[PDB]
RNA sequence: CAGAUUGAGAGCUCUUUCUUGAUUUUGUGGGUGGUGGUGCAUGGCCGUUCUUAGUUGGUGGAGUGAUUUGUCUGCUUAAUUGCGAUAACGAACGAGACCUUAACCUACUAAAUAGUGCUGCUAGCAUUUGCUGGUAUAGUCACUUCUUAGAGGGACUAUCGAUUUCAAGUCGAUGGAAGUUUGAGGCAAUAACAGGUCUGUGAUGCCCUUAGACGUUCUGGGCCGCACGCGCGCUACACUGACGGAGCCAGCGAGUAUAAGCCUUGGCCGAGAGGUCUGGGAAAUCUUGUGAAACUCCGUCGUGCUGGGGAUAGAGCAUUGUAAUUGUUGCUCUUCAACGAGGAAUUCCUAGUAAGCGCAAGUCAUCAGCUUGCGUUGAUUACGUCCCUGCCCUUUGUACACACCG
């Protein structure tokens, strides 16, 4: 079993859950108050859960490619701002958040510093995530 | 045109020896980068010059073309007080190519 | 619409008069023929020449057409 | 050994088909077809295994990767690579006569399994935000 | 400086005498007994410049569309730079530029 | 009409 | 439309692409009155309804009908549509799309 | 050229300038002290 | 004194920065491919520079 | 210095027009009737076609001379990398440019335009030319302006061909 | 220089005596420069009649003639484009042909700036030899299918049914990548308009101005100014939706050096906007798979001027630029207005089309609610007519021909 054998929605809720579980993910002081993009009006409904389950979803998706920066990371997950009356556009979202995940997750493991740019996964990294695929479709 | 003796004599000795004289219209230039003296001199210099019938100017592209007349040679044999011996350097006679 | 042209409608019948025991009812035969026969200056102009050539020579074998 | 390679293709997606001899083995990107996230759409490329029965694809084993295009038009892609590399293993590797039992099925409930669309965008024209369509007009 | 793995770079905007260069080359590198890659079509830039037809402000709002295709082609050479360069005086054209890069 | 009038 | 059906399959129980079907055929007028007026004067005139402008129609009026019910209603448009489909289906003149078809060959019985 | 005429001698003007000018020029076309010197040598 | 005040305003990154190629205007200037000619300038010339009209 | 494909190609045809237009303003009175760009090593071949080959070579040569040293001055080049070289066009009847600067020579000597215009219609015809039409606009001694065609032979109009031949 | 003066560290001017040296100061002529006027003096260019389908000569017939027929009753077509009728016969321009682009080619030609399978080397999971990867500019591999582009091939309404003057054609199927001129454009006739531009031109004739300039330059303001009418548009009026997380797919393009600073990844700071340090790319190599937005899934909201909508305004944080005040623009909090689907009227549109939805290029130090293109999702309804409207043709009337603006 492997992470592109299990769905990805699912998949992250399961992660999610572990990496909230295990505890061992260190959560920076501001994850209550910030709001994830400028482009976004409002903070994330999950307040306890939102930067955990942000963890997992960069984590699964660095695991499908190859050398991903922070900067990509700020483009992926920003969607297109409200301008009031001005048309919609695509914002980037905030890099402090996508770098303290990739920042907290490197000393928690699974993914290191990659060579020409980039966040590699790590030797370990693929060791446990494709543990979580498997308790994942049990049911 | 106020021009000192000594830049106007640069702008002959170029007018001269290289009978063709290139210049950019722009008139704060510091340098024609040819002539060491401001670009707006080489204008006015050679505009007296061809107002006189010594040279003639043509323009395209925003470029001074100045070429320099038969008559001129004489002109600066004179004035400038040089040997007879002229053929500036477009008048040298290197004849052409079939 | 698909009305062919004057340049295409006597161009053909010029061929029928001229060639008419080397063409047949076969349109890439047709085709290849008038390469060697006309001097077509583009190959959409050939095939447009040799399809309304064919439909002549169908229509000869019924009865006598006109213009040729 | 017997590997015959495909595409499909639709608007701009173009979905690479390489079907080899095995255990039957159907991914996307990588990826099982049972997990394609157009889920309304999931019974588009469900169609090329349902029509003919799941029977045929024993021995054959298809990897394809579909880029290009949209969510929607790279679907549309990856059916038709499937549908034409089945068709070509046939033919390369299998008698002729369950080929075109093959193609037959196929064809006779949806023309796009086999044949590509060659439907693409119309130019846009000046004087009109457009390819038909026109500014509007004030007298 | 004996044998050189060499690269020629080709670029212009018209393809007749681009490929006849090409051509030429590579006839040339067949007889002689060399060794060759190529050539590569590199994908087309297309230059368009879109600007309006009146040189005044009135009339229907009608645009030129002008083009300028630019085709560049890469040929790899096994051979020593002396015996390269002598090539590209053979196939001298004015309308292709040549860049040699080691 | 127009006609620069100076003040100085 | 996947959402209208289990709908229409919880209520009467029946095959929901078979009420589809009624639903459309039930629909459509078979009558209308097309205007046959001369450069300004009213001149109505009675004639038929083709059968693909009887069926095309129906489908024309059965979506507007559940677009217009779901508008500003809590009920979500896959029920609006469900409720829309049932009713037209059994040929009750509560639901939109019936009072048109109605009213469209009462008046061509107006006209001849 | 407005009048009836000065076409009468456009044409017949004309005609003759390039019928006498193609075949002369057709027939004409066969056929078959420094400087430097002078300011340096400041001996 | 007068020197430093005649043509003193800075004339760069502006519009009166740049000027055609052959007419030295300002406005509807092209600068796409290092080009820097006015518009009508560009139509007038398009076809030695060597932009045909094909589509 | 170091400049892209793109905008090195442009600069080549940008140079281009701008030398054109300067045998133009210069050489109009010689018939000028288009210039070739022949890039070489080391040389910088330029191919001149004028109605008269005398008049850009005269005097021993004195203006070819002093009119290759206007684009070394201009352009930057080294003084050996140019090599400018004047052809005599071989059929004058076939220019277009050379007959409408021949025909201002004649309008501006007071010539009448109908004796001028009827000898370009011969003139190119009797080139060889299969079709040619003049098109005179303008004022004369009236204070209207006015427009003439002078048609002669086939001429097409659309399409690509027009841009062929 | 210094002081006064000045908005100014303008010797502009005034006190002040220094400096330069026949370049130059005054008058005459003559110039020159003008985003000054005249597009109702002009060139060139463009728009329009009109991209509608129209225009023209040779011979022959008619007429004293100017002229006419040819250039037409009918059918057909997008088409003066064809069949056909025929005092016409035989032709040219325009249309069509032509050119560019998009869709096909497992058939050629190759590709380490494209991709792939194997193979070296290598990771995780079940251990069956399997499934996902990373690495690979020496594996000094194999291949051209996807990618690129050059030489070609392919569609000509092909075959078969109907209707038709059995003609031009039209409508259906089958095959087909493509059967609406295959889709879309580029070019585009004979003349012409007092159409628009001398505010694109060192394109121009003439008139005006030319030293207290209408030339040019510096400083500051204005082109944004606000009781009002109109046009091209953007957000919206919600639940087929807003947010909050998660999923995550394009194409057209552009990009620099001793500059006067280009595209900018990656790392590190910052809630953001943004900053900083390195590196790649003059480019199928790097930005870039531009991981775009609509979109899809799971949640909160629950018909409420509500979490729709985001004007107006207060306070604060950055970027560009000499300079942001009359907020250039971006970000944070707060303030949260009309608008609850819009009268009479009126616009655009027939298939990858309309509609949404974003992205790039142009303008650009900064600013896109604008244009030019591109792709993503992707329909309803005709495939007909002259009823309205505009244009073309024929007949007809005319006291018009500067041609009804007569
Ligand atoms: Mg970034
Ligand atoms: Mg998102
Ligand atoms: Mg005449
Ligand atoms: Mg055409
Ligand atoms: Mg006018
Ligand atoms: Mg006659
Ligand atoms: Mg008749
Ligand atoms: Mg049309
Ligand atoms: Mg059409
Ligand atoms: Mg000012
Ligand atoms: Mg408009
Ligand atoms: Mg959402
Ligand atoms: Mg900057
Ligand atoms: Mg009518
Ligand atoms: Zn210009």
């Amino acid at each position: 079993v492997s992470v592109r054998d299990v769905p990805a929605q699912d998949f992250i809720n399961a992660y999610a859950q572990f990496l909230q579980r295990q505890g061992k993910l260190e959560v920076p002081g501001y994850v209550d108050i910030v709001k994830t993009s400028a482009g976004n009006d409002l903070p994330p409904q999950e307040a306890e859960t939102w930067f955990y389950k942000r963890a997992a979803s960069i984590a699964r998706h660095i695991y499908l490619r190859k050398q991903v920066g922070v900067g990509a990371l700020n483009k992926l997950y920003g969607g297109a701002k409200n301008r009031g009356f001005r048309p919609h556009k695509h914002v980037d979202a905030s890099g402090s958040i996508n770098r303290k995940c990739v920042q907290a997750l490197q000393k928690i493991g699974v993914l290191e510093i990659s060579p020409k740019g980039g966040r590699r996964i790590s030797e370990n990294g693929q060791r446990d995530l494709d543990r979580i695929a498997a308790q994942t479709l049990e049911e | 045109m106020l021009i000192p003796k000594e830049d106007r004599k640069k702008i002959h000795q170029y007018l001269f020896q290289e009978g063709v004289v290139v210049a950019k219209k722009d008139f704060n230039q510091p340098k024609h980068d040819e002539i060491d003296t401001r670009n707006l001199f080489v204008i006015k210099a050679l505009q007296s010059l061809t107002s006189k019938g010594y040279v003639k100017t043509q323009f395209s592209w925003q470029y001074y073309y100045y070429t320099l007349t038969d008559e001129g040679v004489e002109f600066l044999r004179t004035e400038l007080n040089i040997p007879e011996g002229i053929l500036p350097l477009t008048r040298l006679k290197n004849a052409p190519a079939e | 619409g698909r009305v062919r042209t004057k340049t295409v409608k006597r161009a053909s019948k010029v061929l029928i008069e001229r060639f008419y025991p080397k063409l047949t009812l076969d349109f890439e035969t047709n085709k290849r023929l008038t390469s060697e026969i006309a001097v077509i200056q583009s190959k959409r102009l050939r095939n447009k020449i040799a399809g309304y050539t064919t439909h002549l020579m169908k229509r000869i074998q019924k009865g006598p057409v006109r213009g040729i | 050994t017997q590997s015959v390679q495909t595409f499909g293709k639709k608007k701009t997606a173009t979905a690479v088909a390489h079907v080899k001899a095995g255990k039957g083995l159907i991914k996307i990107n990588g990826s099982p077809i049972t997990l394609v996230q157009p889920e309304i759409l999931r019974f588009k490329v469900y169609e090329p295994l349902t029509l003919v029965g799941l029977d045929k694809f024993q021995g054959i084993d298809i990897r394809v990767k579909v880029t290009g295009g949209g969510h929607v038009s790279q679907v549309y892609a990856i059916r038709q690579a499937i549908a034409k590399g089945l068709v070509a293993y046939h033919q390369k590797y299998v008698d002729e006569a369950s080929k075109n039992e093959l193609k037959k099925i196929f064809a006779s409930y949806d023309k796009t399994l086999l044949v590509a669309d060659s439907r693409r965008m119309e130019p846009k024209k000046f004087g009109g935000r457009g390819a038909r369509a026109r500014f509007q007009k004030s007298y | 400086q004996q044998i050189h793995k060499i690269r020629i770079t080709l670029t212009s905007t018209k393809v007749k005498q681009l490929e006849n260069v090409s051509a030429n080359i590579i006839r040339n590198a067949a007889q002689y007994n060399i060794v060759k890659k190529g050539p590569v079509r590199m994908p087309t830039k297309v230059l368009k410049i879109t600007t309006r037809k009146t040189p005044n402000g009135e009339g229907s709002k009608t645009w030129d569309a002008y083009e300028m295709r630019i085709h560049k082609r890469v040929i790899d050479l096994q051979a020593p730079a002396s015996t390269v360069k002598r090539i590209t005086q053979i196939t001298i054209e004015p309308g292709v530029d040549v860049e040699v890069t080691i | 009409r127009k006609k620069k009038v100076y003040t100085t | 439309v996947k959402h209208a059906l289990e709908i229409i399959h919880v209520l009467t129980e029946q095959n929901p692409i078979q009420v589809v079907v009624d639903a459309i055929v039930n629909s459509g007028a078979r009558e209308d009155s097309t205007r046959i007026g001369s450069s300004g004067t009213v001149r109505r005139q009675a004639v038929d309804v083709s059968p693909l402008r009887r069926v095309n129609q129906a489908i024309a009026l059965l979506t507007i009908g559940a677009r217009e019910a779901s508008f500003r209603n809590i009920k979500t448009i896959a029920e609006c549509l469900a409720e829309e489909l049932i009713n037209a289906a059994k040929g009750s003149s509560t639901s939109y799309a019936i009072k048109k078809k109605d009213e469209l060959e009462r008046v061509a019985k107006s006209n001849r | 050229g407005q009048s009836d005429k000065r076409e009468l001698e456009g044409e017949v003007e004309g005609t003759e300038d390039a019928e006498a000018e193609l075949e002369a020029e057709a027939e004409e076309n066969d056929e078959s002290y420094l400087a430097e010197l002078e300011l340096s040598k400041q001996e | 004194a007068h020197e430093n005040v005649w043509f003193s305003h800075p004339r760069n990154f502006g519009k009166g920065s740049r000027q055609c190629r052959h007419c030295s205007s300002h406005s509807g200037l092209i600068r796409k491919y290092g080009l820097d000619l006015c518009r009508q300038c560009f139509r007038e010339k398009a076809a030695d520079i060597g932009f045909n009209k094909y589509r | 210095a170091i400049l892209s494909k793109k905008k090195k190609l442009v600069a080549d045809g940008v140079f281009y027009a701008e030398l054109n237009e300067f045998f133009t303003r210069e050489l109009a009175e010689q018939g000028y009737a288009g210039v070739e760009v022949r890039k070489t090593p080391s040389k910088l071949e330029v191919i001149v076609k004028a109605s008269n080959t005398q008049g850009v070579l005269g005097e021993q040569g004195r203006r070819i001379h002093e009119l290759t040293s206007l684009i070394v001055k201009r352009f930057k080049l080294s003084p050996e990398g140019i090599a400018i070289y004047a052809e005599r066009v071989e059929e004058r009847g076939l220019s277009a440019a050379v007959q409408a600067e021949a025909l201002k020579a004649k309008l501006l000597s007071g010539l009448p335009i109908r004796r001028a215009a009827y000898g370009v219609l011969r003139f190119a015809m009797g080139a060889g030319a299969k079709g040619v039409e003049v098109v005179i606009s303008g004022k004369l001694r009236a204070a209207r302006a006015k427009s003439q065609k002078y048609a002669d032979g086939f001429m097409i109009h659309s399409g690509q061909p027009t841009r062929d031949f």
